[PDB]
């Protein structure tokens, strides 16, 4: 029996199109879907079927096995609502993410509803049609499988929930994070018990290597100000700038005093003692800084923005908020080219934000669209994609983090 | 016969209801012939006073045309054709090659029963008192919104079995036209061919004869194509004496087509002509310049020049030269300087930029380029070396990377021709700008501006320092805009101003660049 389902209203479906793939990623995608076709898990489609979602190729860790990943992204906004995330699980030691994706693979999607899946694998230099299909059993990646087989998931985990109650599961699109505080050593066995006893159902990667996410551990990066020994006009405008900056946030940040060293058109090298006045309310301006700007609360209802900055040598900067300068979370990440850096980036905040709040962010990227959908791909791994825009990072937003 | 492929309305619409036009008896008389013949063929059918929809027919020996605009206007979008052409560069050799007509193809096609009723069309009938004959297809209707996509379907499912079949051969459609490749001995390619008609007659698919089929090499799309090489079109230059902005437009279009091919082609004299024009029939007389780079460029015309086929054993190598300041020529091939394609690259992305920047940027177009031709990225060699690279990689806040490339010491080398400190200046004087700046040392200097523009003042004052200033200097500005316009070291821009300035730092021995509110 199928579930029927249904586009929000008035929306049609998506007719997204395919960025040029190359050929191994082509051939992969064939190798997959002609098996999947086999097993009837899609059906080629024929030119009565106007609509279309990009697929890829991207990579598994420890794996020479491809995997097929679809960006359901258009189609998931188009898709119906549904009618919680566990506030404690960011708190656990260790959250491991498994992919229990081929799960949906088991499950008819309603027969109205496949048009709406239809994707191409496109061919080289156009020498042939390209070639279409269509699910016929829940996709992964589109919004719905989950739901749809969220009843038959409960049952399938309510022995283990209760089994293992020290032990924290939540299911996102195609992951699943498993949390625990137990030692690294049993973490890691009760794991294989779950995988194990999800086979027992039927048909589990490890996602990231197989590693742990340690959310205990992660920590907000505050803002820094440069402690040196001596002072020169110039280190003194850059601080005065930064903090003038940071002002607009913790508006308890005064400047008057260490202005005041900066009167008369003086040289950028001369060195200037600060005044005890200035020394203290450096202090201040310094201690102000020391944690995050309080009234900063998390708004369900409100899109999460994450924007990268690039700052050099493999090391990168990133903000989770949702109203400007209203940072719920601020970090770090250091190495690999650009590119690939800037991916496993997006990756780790991802995660997180979904880990956290359990809503992938709304990425701004500092690049060029053109190579960014030319190399994503290669380093790619999760199952899910983010929203994501590309934009022209201010020279001055990177001098202050 | 083929499997029929179910089509629909657009939600919400209703079938094409649209009277017929009036007919000249002698109209009438041809269409009913006509009518007949396909009837007698199956392609339509009479039908009754039940179906009250209609599409117009006209009368164009005597032809039959039916306007489906109406019925495409409530037929449903289906996933099209391709607007996709492959590039001649993406192909391989073949020994011989040839093409069938698909004979009309879509009366050659089913219909999907449901849809027939809405391809309803009325004979009227010669004399007053009477009735008109009324049809619909069973086929894919002539003009009709699916018939292409579902012509080419089905074609493909036909072709499908045959192709696996026979893997040493290939085949490509192209709305009637079926070119068929093969590495064979004429005799066995030239029956494989005829193993292929038969098939494709096995589905009532007829084909012309080897009597009037065509062989190479062949014009398609601006192109020539040999088994064996390609090229474009032949391209004749004028030799006017006066010239329209029109011609000169079109001149310009042709020359670009070249491009591709032709190395070395030159544009840049020419598409100046274009400046102030103010009709598309305004004679513009060619400049010294002009005329030097038609002439320049009517010679490398003058020699066949062609394209080779994509050899998928050997990899692709990328090769890019500066042509001019904004100019970039680059070639692809695989065997030693031997092309398969080739290009130019002017593309200045953003009002100012670097020989760094701009040359990474042509880098990406051709690896997007490649990978839609041959599916894969080619091996790049560059006139830059991996320390410039990476020194201004590194430096600049957007992130980027390139394949995999080799420098190529082929002059004009790309570099940079100035760093910003990152330091201030310790024994450089100091400049504080806002139009104009003050000096730690007490100097002084203000200046009137007209007509500027607000941003436009922050690089004149800055300018102004720069020129005053001594072979090492300090700046501290608070133009956010200028700073970022510099900080981002650019060599080259449409703006005027910012190129005098971009000269005074070449010059300088050291500078550095600061910020304040
Ligand atoms: C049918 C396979 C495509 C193919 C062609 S047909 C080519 C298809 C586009 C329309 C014009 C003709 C081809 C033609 C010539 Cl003349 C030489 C090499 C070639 N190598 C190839 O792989």
């Amino acid at each position: 029996e199928t579930v029927p389902v249904k586009l929000k209203p008035g929306m049609d479906g998506p007719k997204v199109k395919q960025w040029p793939l190359t050929e191994e990623k082509i051939k992969a995608l064939v190798e997959i879907c002609t098996e999947m076709e086999k097993e009837g898990k899609i059906s080629k489609i024929g030119p009565e079927n106007p609509y279309n979602t990009p697929v890829f190729a991207i990579k598994k860790k420890d794996s020479t096995k491809w995997r097929k990943l679809v960006d359901f992204r258009e189609l998931n906004k188009r898709t119906q609502d549904f009618w919680p995330h566990p506030a404690g699980l960011k708190k656990k030691k260790s959250v491991t993410v498994l992919d229990v994706g081929d799960a949906y693979f088991s499950v008819p999607l309603d027969e109205d509803f496949r048009k709406y899946t239809a994707f191409t694998i496109p061919s080289i230099n156009n020498e042939t049609p390209g070639i279409r299909y269509q699910y016929n059993v829940l996709p992964q990646g589109w919004k719905g499988s989950p739901a749809i087989f969220q009843s038959s998931m409960t049952k399938i985990l309510e022995p283990f929930r209760k089994q293992n109650p020290d032990i924290v599961i939540y299911q996102y699109m195609d992951d699943l994070y498993v949390g625990s505080d137990l030692e690294i050593g049993q973490h890691r066995t009760k794991i294989e018990e779950l995988r194990q006893h999800l086979l027992r159902w039927g048909l589990p990667p490890f996602l990231w290597m197989g590693y742990e996410l340690h959310p205990d551990k992660w920590t907000v990066q505050p803002i820094v100000l440069p402690e040196k020994d001596s002072w020169t006009v110039n280190d003194i405008q850059k601080l005065v700038g930064k903090l003038n900056w940071a002002s607009q946030i913790y508006p308890g940040i005064k400047v008057r005093q260490l202005c005041k060293l900066l009167r008369g058109t003086k040289a950028l090298t001369e060195v200037i003692p600060l005044t005890e006045e200035a020394e203290l309310e450096l202090a201040e301006n310094r201690e102000i800084l020391k944690e995050p700007v309080h009234g900063v609360y998390y708004d369900p209802s409100k899109d999460l923005i994450a924007e990268i900055q690039k700052q050099g040598q493999g090391q990168w900067t990133y903000q989770i908020y949702q109203e400007p300068f209203k940072n719920l979370k601020t970090g770090k990440y250091a190495r690999t080219n650009d590119v690939k850096q800037l991916t496993e980036a997006v990756q780790k905040i991802t995660t997180e934000s979904i880990v956290i709040w359990g809503k992938t962010p709304k990425f701004k990227l500092p690049i060029q669209k053109e190579t960014w959908e030319t190399w994503w791909t290669e380093y790619w791994q999760a199952t899910w994609i983010p929203e994501w825009e590309f934009v022209n990072t201010p020279p001055l937003v990177k001098l202050w983090y | 016969p083929i499997e029929t492929v179910p089509v629909k309305l657009k939600p919400g619409m209703d079938g094409p209801k649209v009277k017929q036009w009036p007919l000249t008896e002698e109209k009438i008389k041809a269409l009913v012939e006509i009518c007949t013949e396909m009837e007698k063929e199956g392609k339509i059918s009479k039908i009754g006073p039940e179906n009250p929809y209609n599409t117009p027919v006209f009368a164009i020996k005597w032809r039959k045309l039916v306007d489906f605009r109406e019925l495409n206007k409530r037929t449903q979008d289906f996933w099209e054709v391709q607007l996709g052409i492959p590039h001649p560069a993406g192909l391989k050799k073949k020994k011989s090659v040839t093409v069938l007509d698909v004979g009309d193809a879509y009366f050659s096609v089913p219909l999907d029963e449901d849809f027939r009723k809405y391809t309803a069309f009325t004979i009227p009938s010669i004399n007053n008192e009477t009735p008109g004959i009324r049809y619909q297809y069973n086929v894919l209707p002539q003009g009709w919104k699916g018939s292409p996509a579902i012509f080419q379907s089905s074609m493909t499912k036909i072709l499908e079995p045959f192709r696996k079949q026979n893997p040493d051969i290939v085949i490509y459609q192209y709305m009637d036209d079926l070119y068929v490749g093969s590495d064979l001995e004429i005799g066995q390619h030239r029956t494989k061919i005829e193993e292929l008609r038969q098939h494709l007659l096995r589905w009532g698919l007829t084909t012309p004869d080897k009597k009037h089929q065509k062989e190479p090499p062949f014009l398609w799309m601006g192109y020539e194509l040999h088994p064996d090489k390609w090229t474009v079109q032949p391209i004749v230059l004028p030799e006017k004496d006066s010239w329209t902005v029109n011609d000169i437009q079109k001149l310009v279009g042709k020359l670009n087509w070249a491009s591709q091919i032709y190395p070395g082609i030159k544009v840049r004299q020419l598409c100046k002509l274009l400046r102030g024009t103010k009709a598309l029939t305004e004679v513009i007389p060619l400049t010294e310049e002009a005329e030097l780079e038609l002439a320049e460029n009517r010679e490398i015309l003058k020699e066949p020049v062609h394209g080779v086929y994509y050899d998928p054993s050997k990899d692709l190598i990328a090769e890019i030269q500066k042509q001019g300041q904004g100019q970039w020529t680059y070639q692809i091939y695989q065997e030693p300087f031997k092309n398969l394609k080739t290009g130019k690259y002017a593309r200045m992305r953003g009002a100012h930029t670097n020989d760094v920047k701009q040359l990474t940027e042509a880098v990406q177009k051709i690896t997007t380029e490649s990978i839609v031709i041959w599916g894969k990225t080619p091996k790049f060699k560059l006139p830059i070396q991996k320390e410039t690279w990476e020194t201004w990689w590194t430096e600049y806040w957007q992130a980027t990377w390139i394949p995999e490339w080799e420098f190529v010491n082929t002059p004009p080398l790309v570099k940079l021709w100035y760093q910003l400190e990152k330091e201030p200046i310790v024994g450089a004087e100091t400049f504080y700008v806002d139009a104009g700046y003050v000096t730690n040392r007490g100097r002084q200097k203000v200046v009137t501006l007209t007509d500027t523009t607000n941003q436009k003042t922050e690089l004149q004052a800055i300018y102004l320092a720069l020129q005053d200033s001594g072979l090492e200097v300090n700046i501290v500005t608070d133009s956010q805009y200028a700073l970022g316009i510099i900080q981002a070291q650019p060599d080259q821009s449409e703006s005027e101003l910012v190129n005098q300035i971009i000269e005074q730092l070449i010059k300088k021995e050291k500078v550095y660049l600061a910020w304040v509110p």
